[PDB]
């Protein structure tokens, strides 16, 4: 699978002849191949079917979820715990069962998190599998001189294949004879209109010539013949799909943030372990003990509850998106939208609707605009003049297309119409504002019609007049405005008729250039009432001689048409630009149309100008003007092929409104890479297969759901099941909201680490009784704390998020030193002090004053000393003092919860005050209530001092942590105050997360 | 008091546990109420 | 990176900041931690002002007194060879440490020791738990009272010829009055004989029914010759109000001990305000695993 030979632009043998082609592959132009030869080739190289994607067993992805970056840290923590247990077992007897329980708990946490994440990705995979609808298809091949319909998987290279309007091109054919055969190259080449396929060659680029049919393309109208040149995976889209599958995935920004977070947590953990190891060795402990202490401290400094919390946070933001019809296949792809700073979009199928629609109409020397929006939410065009009625009759009559049987349910715009695109748009507009066309057509019987000639460039027909008072005949013709203009002498103004003096002729020329400059295709409709005296009701006008006056007709008006954009496209583009997101158009369509769509959707803001526009406004050559005075630039694909890396960098570095036109899929990928080379996140939004290599390499791909291709849908990361472009704005907003919420939740889960480690440090340095047991740290990290951290995700915005500039990736991180200085440095310290206070109080009320506690651990732990004198002289047995120590553990855990109340309230908002934002988050309130109820239940429930070793507390102890909590609230309140009054001051660059 | 000062060494932990449980239950209820207050 | 973030020569920065920045951060943290320490100290001083110096506010975790002994056993086992002298040294050392506090030289003069009834007597109340009267007075407890286990005649205390002793002691509790069982028809078998109301009885036995035969003659030594604690040494007024206070002791000689075999001996005290616990094996009673292997 040579990638470089797949990265190159497609080559071909189009520039040849029919004899050279038949001589190279071997094939009779009038008899095709033989059955024996056909089977010989079928078995010689393989069926004309694309290879299936690389499957994936479920245990493989389950193992993938069990690993990663965070889960690996927890895995090493569990391993360390078991190592310390093995040591304690080999050196002493009666090893406390602490390390083993902690290790099994960490392993269980990792397994549960993996199961949850895997279940979510499986849910998305199932709903994704319910969209692949593959119905077998059979092609028409001519062998030995006979026509036969065989499965698409049996077509080989060399046989003759015939196509008919409505069928799909099987393989890559070389047209040999066509009969007005049009093809739809929107998915592969992105051409919005049907390009006619002719046996002759026209352009050096195989995608531009008309003598080559492409795989997966459909023949709109006409019939054609052709020799299969390319078959199977070797086809154009086959190489594109193979290239898409042979691309890497990448590493999202959220993953990099999690990685840098683990890096910091490990730095501080190994630093505290090696430092207290050297200190303990300086105080006399033995080697065996120092190793255990080191492992224990490195294990304590790790957050086991932060994993489930982060997973639930991301899942919460994902369900909302699923409520609005925005589905994500992965779980971290929900944040990439918020960090995006450059959106590369596609035109056909993404920015537009890929459907021809009547845009502007000319009548009564006045340009009229029609509604070209999917749901028909706009302004009417004043349907009160007679001119419009005559126009409706001309268009509704001189038209051969008719809605496909059985569409009585779909809307007027989304129904299937058999015919050309122009006639379809005209029929839809008439059926939209003029009622049922079937009755309008049966109300006037068509007598004689002259088809559309390539020379006549006009379609005319005569029908009877439904006027019950006029039995005359009506003649209606339509065609190019110039040809029709040269055949008229009157004009239907406001109903009456008038001459065709040069005044209206010039107004018609200006109208023609006005509608033409808009990138639209304009047509002209005219009619004439045949005098029943010279052509009676019985005379038959056979289409042979000049039976109708070609000239002296009555021109009624022009009718333009073009593919419009989706409803919420301009608003969404404006919203993205407001948030500082650079919108760059990337499409393989004509530049004359790409520029118009860009200006119409907001990519090229009205007022900006290109070098060609300046040269045209000044009437000077283009080589004289300076390219720095042009903000917007239109880069052609042909020119992009001959451009160096630095040139592309400068193109993106100096032009703010860039539009890449006529760019091949490989060039699209090159553009995405050129955008990443600088350092900005990229989001590519597409629908066809030409977007597959762009959606894969981009930081985040957005594929359309209804109008999207299966390849681009399978290679993308986010799917828009409703084809609504506003979902991009909603996503960029949610990505930011969940980022600030992740920061708050991280600070919350990290503040409690200090009041959970300091006790052990003072236990080893000061030799006092153990203040915080291991089962209490477990009841805190994996219990109470879970609900509040989860609630911190439901926090609303503080300021307008859709107003600030995108976060800088190289400077603004997720976990900086400003956070560590708060959690580990200021709040955690106060919480630890409160815990130690409750501790000393409990031990002082029972008889052990603080002066006699320093230096007792040696005898306080000894299991054979049943007489420990206290500060008053009483003798305490081993179990009695142990019961008191356990009660101190229970009170310490409750003190932790008490200080966590104020920590959750000060963590709710990062800058604003509590009296401003408000306590409207019901989840947070429920979290506080549950956090307290759980502690009371764990302490007062009978049988807990036996199972978990937690004794009941006396009503006077519960109030030892209250002052510390209020103090924390006051400190953070005044902190979040100087930041507001003094923007940019010390408090901001020192404590503003 | 004097010789029969047995009360000086007794504490009614039972009643304490009962009250603490009643309060815990009440707090849990209130929490649930606030959580569901709005979805009905 | 590595080198730059450590020391650059253009902005004259070290680790990231200039000279005055590290100073600003250090000063801020110093003031913050200083205030933290001062507040914690104040909140601890109010606590010291809340407690009394003559009595512990809560005395419920030490209601049922324990029963400790003089030898220091690692697993409540006494195993020593009658031949190797370096086998029972850890025992004699402990025993000696305990008895070394009852030396007559320490108990001398009127203050603060007072001669009490040579025969068990009733309680003695030296007033309330106040500082009005000076340091209270405690009864004297002579070493010689313990006859064959006193370290005055046979320093080893018995371990020399297969006849070890075990000095039992009741855990000191402030304001605790020991109360013995009454002469009513309901009383253990053992306690019937020698019902001196003023003596708290202590009696050892065998944990299992089999071991009975393998255990010989339990000879108890104590105040007045009884196997208990005289009620006159109570109550205890606490260290502050009764320094130089001695608690009664009871010696137990396990004569006629089977050789080369682990014997489980459980000693137990009886009384109203005495209750045992299935979790704490030292509350009121105690277990010893003697094995005189020779
Ligand atoms: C409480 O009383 C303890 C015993 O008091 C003795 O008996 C009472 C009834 C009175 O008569 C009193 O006057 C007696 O002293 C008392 O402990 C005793 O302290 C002395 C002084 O150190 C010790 O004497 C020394 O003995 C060692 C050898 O001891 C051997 O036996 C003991 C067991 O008894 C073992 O533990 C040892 O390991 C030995 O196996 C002698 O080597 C040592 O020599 C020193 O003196 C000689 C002159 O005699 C000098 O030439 C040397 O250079 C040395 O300076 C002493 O003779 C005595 O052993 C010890 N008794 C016990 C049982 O340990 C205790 O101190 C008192 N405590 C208080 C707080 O009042
Ligand atoms: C604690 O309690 C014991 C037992 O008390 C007895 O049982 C209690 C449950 C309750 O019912 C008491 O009312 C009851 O007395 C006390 O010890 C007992 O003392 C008596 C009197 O000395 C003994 O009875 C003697 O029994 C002898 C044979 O066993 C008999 O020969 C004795 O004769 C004496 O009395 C007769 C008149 O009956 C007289 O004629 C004789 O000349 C001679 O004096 C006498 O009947 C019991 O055996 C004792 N019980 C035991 C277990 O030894 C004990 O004194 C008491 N302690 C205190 C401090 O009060
Ligand atoms: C029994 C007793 C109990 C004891 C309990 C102890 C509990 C431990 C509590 C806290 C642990 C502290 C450990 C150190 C934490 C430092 C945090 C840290 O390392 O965070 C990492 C930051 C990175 O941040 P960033 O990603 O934003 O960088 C972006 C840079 N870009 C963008 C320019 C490229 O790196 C930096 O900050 C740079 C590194 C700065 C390192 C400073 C080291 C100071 C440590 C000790 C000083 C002691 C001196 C005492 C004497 C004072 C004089 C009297
Ligand atoms: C000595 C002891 C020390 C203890 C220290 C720890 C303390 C931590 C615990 C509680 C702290 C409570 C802090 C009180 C803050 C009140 C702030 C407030 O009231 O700001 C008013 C807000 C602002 O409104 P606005 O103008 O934006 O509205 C606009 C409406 N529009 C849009 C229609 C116009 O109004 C709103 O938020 C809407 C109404 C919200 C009402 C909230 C009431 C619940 C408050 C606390 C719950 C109790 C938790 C107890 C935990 C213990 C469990 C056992
Ligand atoms: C929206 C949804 C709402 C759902 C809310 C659900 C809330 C559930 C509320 C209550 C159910 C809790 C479980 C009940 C346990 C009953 C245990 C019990 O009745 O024990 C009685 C006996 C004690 O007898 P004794 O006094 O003679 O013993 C003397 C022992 N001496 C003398 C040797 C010291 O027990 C014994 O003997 C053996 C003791 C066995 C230990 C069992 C304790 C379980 C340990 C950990 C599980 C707790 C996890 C936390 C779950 C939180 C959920 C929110
Ligand atoms: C959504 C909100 C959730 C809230 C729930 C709180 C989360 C809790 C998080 C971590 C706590 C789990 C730690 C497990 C502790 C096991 C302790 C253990 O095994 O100790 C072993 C003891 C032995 O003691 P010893 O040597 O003194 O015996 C001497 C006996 N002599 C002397 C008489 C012979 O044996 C015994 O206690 C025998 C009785 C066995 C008791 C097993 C109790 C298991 C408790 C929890 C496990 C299930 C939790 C699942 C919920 C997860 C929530 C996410
Ligand atoms: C039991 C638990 C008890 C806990 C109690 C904690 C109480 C301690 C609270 C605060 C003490 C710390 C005060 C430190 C003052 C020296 C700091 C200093 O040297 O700062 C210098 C700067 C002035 O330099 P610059 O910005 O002009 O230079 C620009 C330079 N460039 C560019 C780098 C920004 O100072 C400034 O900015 C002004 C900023 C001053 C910092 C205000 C922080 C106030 C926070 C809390 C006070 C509220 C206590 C409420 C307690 C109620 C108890 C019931
Ligand atoms: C906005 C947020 C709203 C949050 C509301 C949360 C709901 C609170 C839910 C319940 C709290 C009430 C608890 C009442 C329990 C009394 C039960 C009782 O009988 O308990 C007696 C103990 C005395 O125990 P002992 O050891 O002496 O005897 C032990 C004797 N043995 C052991 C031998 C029996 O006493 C005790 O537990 C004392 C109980 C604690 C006293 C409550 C103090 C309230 C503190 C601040 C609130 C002030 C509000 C001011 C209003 C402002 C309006 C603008
Ligand atoms: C949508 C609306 C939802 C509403 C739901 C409402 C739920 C119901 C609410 C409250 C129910 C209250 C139940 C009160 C139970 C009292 C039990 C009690 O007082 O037992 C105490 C005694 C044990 O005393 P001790 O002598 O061993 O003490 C130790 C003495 N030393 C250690 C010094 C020797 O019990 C014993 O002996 C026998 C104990 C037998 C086992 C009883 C099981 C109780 C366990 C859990 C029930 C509590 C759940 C409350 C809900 C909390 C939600 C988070
Ligand atoms: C101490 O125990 C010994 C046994 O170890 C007792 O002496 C034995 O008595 C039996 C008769 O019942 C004789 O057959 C043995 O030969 C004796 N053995 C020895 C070593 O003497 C002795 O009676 C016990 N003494 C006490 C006071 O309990
Ligand atoms: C228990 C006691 C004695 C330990 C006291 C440790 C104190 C002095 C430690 C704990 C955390 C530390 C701080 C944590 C974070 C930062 C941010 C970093 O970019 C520079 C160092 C700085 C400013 C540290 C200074 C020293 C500090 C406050
Ligand atoms: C919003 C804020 C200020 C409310 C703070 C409420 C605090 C003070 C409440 C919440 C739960 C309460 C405790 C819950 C349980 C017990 C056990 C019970 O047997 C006596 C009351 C006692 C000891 C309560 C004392 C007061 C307490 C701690
Ligand atoms: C608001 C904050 C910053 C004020 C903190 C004040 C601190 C420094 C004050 C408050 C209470 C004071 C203590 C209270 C009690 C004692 C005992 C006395 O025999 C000597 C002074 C000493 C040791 C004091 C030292 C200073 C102290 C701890
Ligand atoms: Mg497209
Ligand atoms: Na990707
Ligand atoms: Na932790």
């Amino acid at each position: 699978d040579l990638d470089e030979l797949k990265k190159e632009v497609s080559m071909d043998d189009h520039k040849l002849s029919l004899d050279e082609l038949h001589n190279k592959y071997g094939t009779d132009l009038t008899r095709g191949l033989t059955n024996a030869r056909a089977k010989e080739i079928l078995a010689r190289d393989g069926p004309n079917s694309l290879t299936p994607p690389p499957t994936t067993p479920e245990w493989i992805k389950f193992c993938r979820q069990l690993f990663g970056g965070f889960s690996i840290l927890l895995w090493i923590g569990a391993i360390l715990c078991f190592l310390a247990y093995g040591i304690q077992a080999a050196t002493e007897d009666e090893p406390a069962n602490d390390n083993l329980y902690l290790g099994v708990v960490l392993s269980t946490v990792v397994i549960v998190t993996g199961c949850f994440s895997y279940y979510q990705e499986a849910k998305s995979s199932r709903i994704m599998d319910s969209f692949k609808n593959m119905v077998p298809q059979q092609a028409l091949v001519i062998r030995d001189g006979e026509k036969s319909t065989i499965n698409a998987e049996f077509v080989v290279a060399g046989d003759l294949v015939e196509v008919k309007g409505g069928d799909r091109i099987p393989a890559d054919l070389r047209i040999i004879s066509a009969h007005g055969c049009k093809v739809d190259n929107s998915s592969l080449t992105g051409e919005s209109e049907p390009q006619t396929r002719s046996p002759e060659f026209s352009s050096e680029n195989p995608l531009e010539t008309r003598n080559i049919a492409f795989f997966s393309t459909n023949c709109v109208e006409g019939t054609a013949r052709g020799v299969v040149v390319y078959t199977g995976d070797r086809t154009v889209m086959g190489r594109i799909a193979t290239l898409a599958s042979g691309l890497e995935v990448g590493r999202t920004p959220i993953a990099i943030e999690i990685e840098h977070f683990i890096h910091i947590i490990t730095g501080v953990a190994v630093f505290l372990g090696v430092s207290f190891f050297i200190l303990s060795l300086i105080l006399g402990y033995s080697w065996l003990e120092a190793v255990i202490f080191l492992i224990g401290i490195i294990v304590a400094n790790v957050p086991e509850g932060l994993l489930a919390t982060v997973t639930v946070c991301l899942t919460l933001t994902a369900k909302r998106m699923a409520r609005k019809n925005c589905l994500v296949k992965n779980l971290e792809a929900v944040e990439t939208l918020g960090s995006t700073s450059t959106i590369c979009s596609d035109k056909t199928g993404t920015l537009t609707q890929n459907r021809m629609t009547v845009a502007h109409m000319w009548f009564d020397n006045q340009i009229h605009e029609a509604d070209t929006t999917e749901n028909q939410s706009g302004a009417a065009f004043d349907k009160t003049s007679a001119t419009w009625s005559a126009l409706s009759r001309i268009a509704a009559l001189c038209n051969r297309a008719v809605f496909q049987a059985g569409q009585d349910n779909v809307p007027i715009l989304k129904r299937s119409v058999a015919g050309d695109a122009s006639e379809s748009a005209l029929l839809k507009c008439i059926e939209l504002c003029c009622g049922s066309v079937q009755g309008m057509r049966d109300r006037n019987p068509k007598i004689v019609e002259i088809p559309f000639n390539s020379t006549n460039k006009y379609q005319l027909s005569i029908h009877e007049n439904e006027k019950s008072s006029e039995s005359r005949y009506l003649l209606v013709m339509k065609g190019a405005p110039e040809r029709i203009l040269d055949r008229c002498s009157t004009i239907l103004l406001n109903g009456a008729e008038e001459p065709l003096k040069e005044d209206m002729k010039e107004a018609f020329q200006n109208a023609y250039l006005e509608l033409g400059g808009l990138g639209e295709r304009v047509l002209g409709f005219c009619h004439f009432a045949l005098p029943e005296d010279k052509y009676n009701e019985g005379y038959p006008f056979d289409a042979d001689e000049p039976n109708f006056p070609t000239t002296d007709l009555c021109f009624v008006g022009l009718m333009a048409m073009i593919d419009p954009p989706r409803a919420a496209v301009p608003d969404a583009v404006g919203k993205c630009r407001s948030a500082g997101i650079k919108v760059i158009m990337v499409t393989g369509d004509h530049p004359i149309t790409a520029k118009a769509i860009a200006k119409g959707v907001g990519i090229i803001s009205e007022g900006n100008e290109t070098i060609e526009d300046i040269a045209a406004r000044l009437n000077i050559p283009i080589g004289q003007v300076n390219p720095r005075d042009a903000k917007a630039c239109v880069v052609h694909g042909s020119d992009l092929k001959d451009l160096s890396t630095e040139v592309l960098d400068d193109i993106l570095h100096y032009h703010t409104e860039i539009v890449f036109a006529r760019t091949s899929p490989q060039q699209k990928l090159i553009i995405v890479e050129g955008c990443q080379r600088q350092g900005a996140i990229v989001a590519v939004t597409g629908d066809g297969v030409n977007d597959s290599p762009a959606l894969k390499k981009a930081d985040i791909g957005v594929a359309m759901g209804i109008s999207g291709s299966d390849v681009s849908k399978q290679a993308a990361d986010m799917i828009l099941l409703d084809d609504n472009f506003a979902s991009i704005v909603t996503g960029v907003e949610e990505g930011r909201l969940i980022f600030d919420n992740l920061k708050k939740s991280i600070a919350y889960t990290l503040t409690s680490n200090i009041p959970e480690i300091t006790p052990f440090l003072v236990f080893i340095i000061g030799n006092v009784p153990l203040p915080l047991g291991t089962v209490t740290i477990l009841c805190i990290d994996l219990g109470t704390d879970m609900v509040p951290a989860i609630s911190l995700a439901y926090e609303q915005a503080e300021s307008d998020i859709m107003k600030r500039q995108p976060r800088n990736p190289k400077t603004d991180k997720l976990v900086n030193e400003r956070l560590i200085s708060m959690a580990y440095g200021q709040i955690g310290m106060i919480q630890a002090l409160g815990g130690f206070f409750s501790y000393f109080v409990i031990l002082a009320e029972n008889g052990f004053l603080p002066m006699d506690l320093i230096g007792k651990r040696v005898r306080w732990d000894d299991r054979w000393i049943s007489d420990v004198e206290d500060s008053f002289g009483q003798q305490w047995t081993y179990e009695q003092r142990k019961i008191v120590e356990f009660t101190c553990h229970t009170s310490f855990f409750i003190s932790i919860v008490v200080v966590q109340w104020a920590d959750l309230i000060i963590c709710k908002t990062r800058r604003n005050s509590i009296f401003q934002q408000g306590m409207k988050n019901k989840i947070l309130i429920f979290g506080l209530f549950e956090e307290t109820a759980l502690a009371a239940f764990l302490s007062y429930c009978p049988g807990t001092d036996v199972a978990l070793r937690m004794y009941p507390l006396k009503p006077s102890w519960w109030f030892c942590a209250f002052p510390y909590s209020l103090i924390i609230f006051l400190y953070d309140e005044m902190r979040r105050f100087i930041i507001r009054r003094s923007p940019g001051g010390w408090v901001e660059q020192e404590t503003y997360y | 008091e004097g010789p029969d000062n047995d009360e000086r060494f007794t504490y009614d932990y039972y009643r304490l546990r009962v009250v603490g449980l009643i309060v815990a239950a009440v707090l849990c209820v209130i929490g649930i109420i606030i959580l569901l207050a709005g979805k009905c | 990176g590595w080198k730059k973030f450590l020391w650059d020569s253009e902005k004259k920065e070290f680790l990231g900041r200039t000279g005055s920045s590290w100073f600003k951060i250090f000063l801020f943290y110093l003031i913050f931690y200083g205030c933290l320490a001062g507040i914690f100290i104040g909140t601890i001083q109010v606590l010291l002002l809340t407690l009394s110096d003559f009595e512990p506010k809560y005395q419920d975790r030490v209601a049922p007194p324990g029963l400790s002994h003089a030898p220091y056993a690692i697993k409540t086992e006494i195993s020593f060879s009658i031949s190797n002298p370096k086998s029972y040294e850890s025992f004699v050392k402990s025993m000696h440490k305990l008895m070394d506090l009852y030396n007559e030289s320490s108990q001398a003069g009127n203050s603060p020791f007072e001669d009490c009834s040579d025969t068990p007597a009733d309680y003695i109340k030296r007033g309330d738990l106040d500082d009005s009267q000076g340091q209270k007075k405690a009864c004297r407890f002579s070493r010689m009272w313990l006859k064959n286990c006193s370290g005055l005649d046979d320093t080893t205390y018995g371990y020399a010829e297969g006849k070890p002793c075990v000095v039992a002691k009741l855990n000191r509790i402030i304001g605790f009055y020991p109360k013995p069982l009454k002469n009513t028809t309901d009383l253990p078998e053992e306690l019937q004989a020698n019902y001196n109301q003023y003596v708290l009885p202590l009696r050892c036995a065998a944990k299992r029914e089999e071991d009975r035969e393998k255990i010989g003659s339990i000879e108890y030594f104590g105040l007045g010759g009884y196997a208990g604690f005289p009620l006159q040494y109570y109550p205890y007024y606490g260290k502050r109000l009764q320094k130089k206070y001695l608690q009664p002791l009871l010696a137990i000689q396990f004569t006629n001990l089977t050789q080369n075999m682990e014997l489980r001996i459980e000693c137990k005290v009886y009384g109203e305000n005495i209750d045992y616990s299935e979790k704490d094996r030292f509350r009121g009673r105690f277990e010893v695993k003697i094995e005189v292997k020779s």
